């Protein structure tokens, strides 16, 4: 069900979401090591997922929320990145492959920062890098981020040690 | 699944005040992979 639309570089929805992934870039304590050592990203390709079954799905679950906490959905724009961007676009998120190592609970995870979700695109910790030259900073390799619109309703304050 | 009465988690960094949040969520219709990114990480002149 689902289709990629291609945007152009001229389009304001490319350049907004170009933004977002290059202003939230930040250094990790690790210096790199997960995700690589840059200060930014060459973006290649900005694809819009089109897939009419998965948005009703979401704006059905996003209604029932927003009723739950007083007409709030508490919607936000989000990165993610695992090795599955492929298998999400096409079947949508799935939570029975929850991150169960993940310091808040077994779910699906997502950043503010580009460069955290860049961190899990070769897996966690990075995994082994990239598939072609097992190289967690390759600056070959091309890379695969989603910009997820994700609803949060009333979420649990967890202050992190991180 | 969710803190009772919660939909999600935000885990907020305290110790270093540069890191912005993350958030879990325990339900895959609480998103939507709304745009899809191919990139390179840059090289540091
Ligand atoms: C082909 O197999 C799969 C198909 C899938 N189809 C849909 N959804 C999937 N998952 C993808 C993994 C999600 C939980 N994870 C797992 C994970 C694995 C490896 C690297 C990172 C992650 N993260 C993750 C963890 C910390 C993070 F900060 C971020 C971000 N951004 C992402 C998850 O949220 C839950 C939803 C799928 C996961 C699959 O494999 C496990
Ligand atoms: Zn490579």
């Amino acid at each position: 069900g689902t289709i990629l639309i291609d945007l152009s570089p001229d389009d304001k929805e490319f350049q907004s979401v170009e933004e977002e992934m290059q202003s939230t870039v930040r250094e990790h304590r690790d210096g790199g090591h997960a995700g690589g050592i840059f200060n930014r990203y060459n973006i290649l390709k900005i694809q819009k997922v089109c897939n009419k079954k998965l948005w009703e799905r979401y704006t059905h679950r996003r209604k029932e929320v927003s009723e739950e906490n007083h007409n709030h959905a508490n919607e936000r724009m989000l990165f993610h990145g695992s090795p599955f961007v492929n298998a999400i676009i096409h079947k949508g998120f799935d939570e029975r492959h929850a991150y169960i190592g993940g310091m808040f609970g077994a779910g699906i995870y997502f950043a503010e920062n580009s460069s955290k979700s860049n961190q899990y695109v070769y897996g966690i910790g990075g995994g082994t890098g990239c598939p072609v030259h097992k190289d967690r900073s390759c600056y070959i390799c091309h890379r695969q981020l989603l910009f997820c619109r994700v609803t949060l309703g009333k979420s649990f304050l967890q202050f992190s040690a991180m | 699944h969710s803190p009772p009465g919660h939909h999600s988690v935000t885990g907020r960094p305290s110790v270093n005040g540069l890191a912005l949040a993350e958030y879990v969520i325990y339900r895959g219709e609480q998103a939507y992979p709304e745009y899809l990114i191919t990139y390179q990480i840059m090289r540091p002149e």
